[PDB]
RNA sequence: UGCUGAAAGCAUCUAAGCACGAAACUUGCCCCGAGAUGAGUUCUCCCUGACCCUUUAAGGGUCCUGAAGGAACGUUGAAGA
RNA sequence: CGAUGUCGGCUCAUCACAUCCUGGGGCUGAAGUAGGUCCCAAGGGUAUGGCUGUUCGCCAUUUAAAGUGGUACGCGAGCUGGGUUUAGAACGUCGUGAGACAGUUCGGUCCCUAUCUGCCGUGGGCGCUGGAGAACUGAGGGGGGCUGCUCCUAGUACGAGA
RNA sequence: GUGAAGAGGGAAACAACCCAGACCGCCAGCUAAGGUCCCAAAGUCAUGGUUAAGUGGGAAACGAUGUGGGAAGGCCCAGACAGCCAGGAUGUUGGCUUAGAAGCAGCCAUCAUUUAAAGAAAGCGUAAUAGCUCACUGGUCGAGUCGGCCUGCGCGGAAGA
């Protein structure tokens, strides 16, 4: 019992539009997304957002924190989003998007053709710069991590979608 | 039907008159060859009096079986006994200067390019 | 890899996890350890 | 979508400059009543009848022709009612001819099997026969079952075994078309088809590619 | 392979919860198949008797009148033992 | 012991595994092309001739590729009857000797008028609640399926370069 | 001892093992070992304790932040653990051997400072410099936290017909 107690205090313009189980949410930076859980129960306030036990189910203030957690990340999602940290690497390697759907040259023999889920969509301010924006946490992290999939880097190569952050793995050696 | 370390005849001049098939090459894990197909040879009698030597290796070409061509005419085209035609082993055209009968057109397939420039059917 | 049967953990570089019965030691010193027991 | 009923009439030549012949098999074929859809009313299926089988009854079954449309009854030799699916026509007559299909390239065609001799086991799936030089009496060409070891309580059926063959449905997903004349009901389809003379096929324009 | 996140204020591919993944599996399409007694579902067709006897919410008999269906002849078949 | 035809071959099922090519992914004292080496995966594919009665093994020649065990040492009322251990005989050795012998070799007749269960085909009966004619659905069954080269990816990725 | 050469009751089918001994009968009747959710007659009993594996219902060695009872140690309420912010410097070129050492392939010594504060050692990054994560220490949230012991109980570890 350390925050699942903590009121959240979301700011002006956000109103988190509850019926009973099922909690919406929408603001300046976000469309309007719909979350719904049987665990623990919430009850809101004009910005205090506080969830609880229920009758017959255990251990709900354990639970309570989870459920706190995820929701207050759609408060910061709507209002302002997370910074942009996507990027792709390799010789010739490029995305655009058209819509839905994400076109990316990866030294394949197709252009990989990548649709996005509901609630996300993407852009490129640069052929080597990926911005996912949507009002989950989970969507970005999913889409990003199904991005990085597409072959993966490979120990002598380096090359694929990775992250604004560097890896200790890099190979300099040893030619035959 | 064509046999590997088994005499095959002859069908142009200073070649000899039977020689030795050791290879019948072509197509995927073919055991078999017909007219068109490509054979391995090697010369033990050369006849000296001829173009080649004792104890050499030779390509030939098949042009004459029993079975014959079946496809490119609209009939079956057979002809008499079981025969090739000598090959350069490296650069390629017959080495013999008198090749027998009108061969045919069925050899004008994708593992022949100058056989064009010849006086038979090809 | 090595299968091993009940290995004990004493590296401060392996930041080991464990998921669906296997255990992942997670290197950076030697990547090729790679042993799925812990 | 369209389909016709027809017969396998025999074979022709249709020649060329490259020396080949080429084999051009005949069928001439009916048109096709198009008289009523089953749609709905009453269990899941759907179906149209095409019918097109004309045969002189005496003889003739009767519930395949009992529940014929507001027309003139033909029954017998034809009922083809297959299955539907997609297909959203007029429920009562919607009936086609050869100058609907003459434009045709490609088909896709049908027709039934008939035994292979006696089927058994040689026949019915091209198995080799024990030999009689120098060894066996009266065990050479016997059909066999199904014996394995008991050690198991239990009988396997995994060697494949004795039976009849045919009496069934054979389909073709493509064929070229060659030549057409729609005053003689006359379709010429490159190479060949199954059966011999005289025998009846049914033929719709190909979907498969 | 993963996402997000508690137990363990960190971290975590599992706890609550969410996305993927094999040539195989369930399936596509072709054939066989409701003896599938777990007896499914549908289209079609047809018969509108009296009196008597045996304790009988069921049978037995004699005539009256007869339907869908069935039996089956020898010409016979690519149905073929 | 008051009777279990044993090993090799021809013929055909059933189960499993720490895998020969194929699936999905990593490692190298892995730059790339390839072989190699590990984990899950046993669904698919699964060489013949030569010496032998066979195998092991050696040998020959192919190929993407030439994996294996268990089952009354899997199946002799399907077939075969060479191996081996009771007819017989020979070359040779050895014993005082009937003879002995993986010391060889040549041979030595393993068979059958399916009662009854099963399987295949094919007739006949019967419960589905008045009786018949014909279809639709699909519990369930069978089929699925492995591979070189070559065009395209691209002489791109990697590499003086090959 | 038991069966051998013993009926009944119990025990998956397994002479022996555990109850108790088998003259005959009844519109009867009590307990023994054993059992009492279904299947199979009697508690899905009352009460107290522990375990969460879906265990127990095959298993050795062994490893890992699964869990009650009991007794103690380290740290702890200007304050602990985890975390985030902030440091990552100097005397000093680390002595011996040497090809070879900025602690970090062999050997093993040995003292301090600037300071709110930072190691002749913990582990890397190199040609060095840089720099990075910790030790140590400061700021800050706020109660248990660590590693073992006794008595009990989970998890896998664990391959073939």
């Amino acid at each position: 019992s350390r925050v699942a107690k903590a009121p959240v205090v979301v700011p002006a313009g956000v109103d988190v539009k509850i019926n009973g189980q099922v909690i919406t949410i929408k603001g300046k930076n976000g469309e309007l997304t719909r979350t719904l859980n049987d665990a623990v129960e919430v009850k809101h306030a004009d910005n205090t957002l506080t969830f609880g036990p229920r009758d017959g189910y255990a251990d709900g203030w354990a639970q309570a924190g989870t459920a706190r957690a995820l929701l207050n990340s759609m408060v910061i999602g709507v209002t302002e989003g997370f910074t942009k940290k996507l990027q792709l690497v390799g010789v010739g390697y490029r995305a655009a998007v058209k819509g839905n759907v994400i076109n990316l040259s990866l030294g394949f023999s197709h252009p990989v053709d990548h649709q996005l889920p509901a609630g996300i969509t993407a852009e490129c301010p640069t052929q080597t710069e990926i911005v996912l924006k949507g009002a989950d946490k989970q969507v970005i992290g999913q889409v990003a991590a199904d991005l990085r999939a597409y072959r993966r880097p490979e120990p002598y190569k380096g090359k694929g979608v990775r992250y604004a952050d560097e890896v200790v793995r890099t190979k300099e050696a040893k030619k035959k | 039907m064509i046999q590997e370390q088994t005499m095959l005849n002859v069908a142009d001049n200073s070649g000899a008159r039977r020689v030795m098939c050791i290879k019948v090459l072509g197509g995927s894990h073919r055991r078999y060859a017909g007219v068109g197909d490509i054979i391995k040879i090697t010369i033990k009698e050369a006849i000296p009096r001829g173009k080649v030597k004792k104890g050499d290796v030779l390509k030939a070409v098949v042009v004459r079986t029993k079975k014959g061509v079946r496809r490119p005419d609209g009939s079956v085209i057979r002809f008499d006994g079981n025969a090739c035609v000598l090959l350069n082993n490296n650069s390629e055209q017959p080495i013999g200067t008198r090749i027998f009968g009108p061969v045919t057109r069925e050899l004008r397939s994708e593992k022949f390019m100058k056989i064009i420039s010849l006086a038979p059917e090809v | 890899m090595k299968v091993r049967a009940s290995v004990k953990k004493l590296c401060r570089n392996c930041k080991i996890v464990k998921r669906d019965g296997v255990i992942r030691v997670i290197c950076s010193a030697e990547p090729k350890h790679k042993q799925r027991q812990g | 979508m369209i389909g016709l009923v027809g017969k396998k009439v025999g074979m022709t030549r249709i020649f060329t400059e490259d020396g080949v012949s080429i084999p051009v098999t005949v069928i001439e074929v009916e048109a096709n009543r198009v008289t009523q859809v089953k749609d709905l009313a009453n269990d899941g299926y759907r179906a149209i009848q095409v019918t097109t089988g004309a045969k002189k009854a005496n003889r003739v079954t009767k519930p395949e022709a009992g529940h014929f449309a507001k027309a003139g009854v033909e029954a017998g030799r034809g009922l083809w009612e297959f299955r539907l699916a997609e297909g959203e026509e007029f429920t009562v007559g919607q009936s086609i001819s050869v100058e609907l299909f003459a434009d045709v390239k490609k088909v896709d065609v049908t027709g039934t099997s008939k035994g292979k001799g006696f089927a058994g086991t040689v026949k019915r799936w091209n198995f080799r026969t024990q030999d009689a030089t120098h060894g066996n009496s009266l065990s050479h060409r016997v059909p066999g079952s199904i014996g394995q070891n008991q050690t198991p309580g239990k009988v396997f059926k995994g060697k494949k075994m004795a039976g009849q063959m045919g009496n069934e449905r054979v389909t073709v997903q493509s064929l070229d078309v060659v030549r057409v004349d729609a005053e003689r009901n006359l379709l010429l389809v490159k190479g060949a088809v199954p059966g011999a003379t005289g025998s009846d096929l049914i033929v719709k324009p190909a979907v498969k590619a």
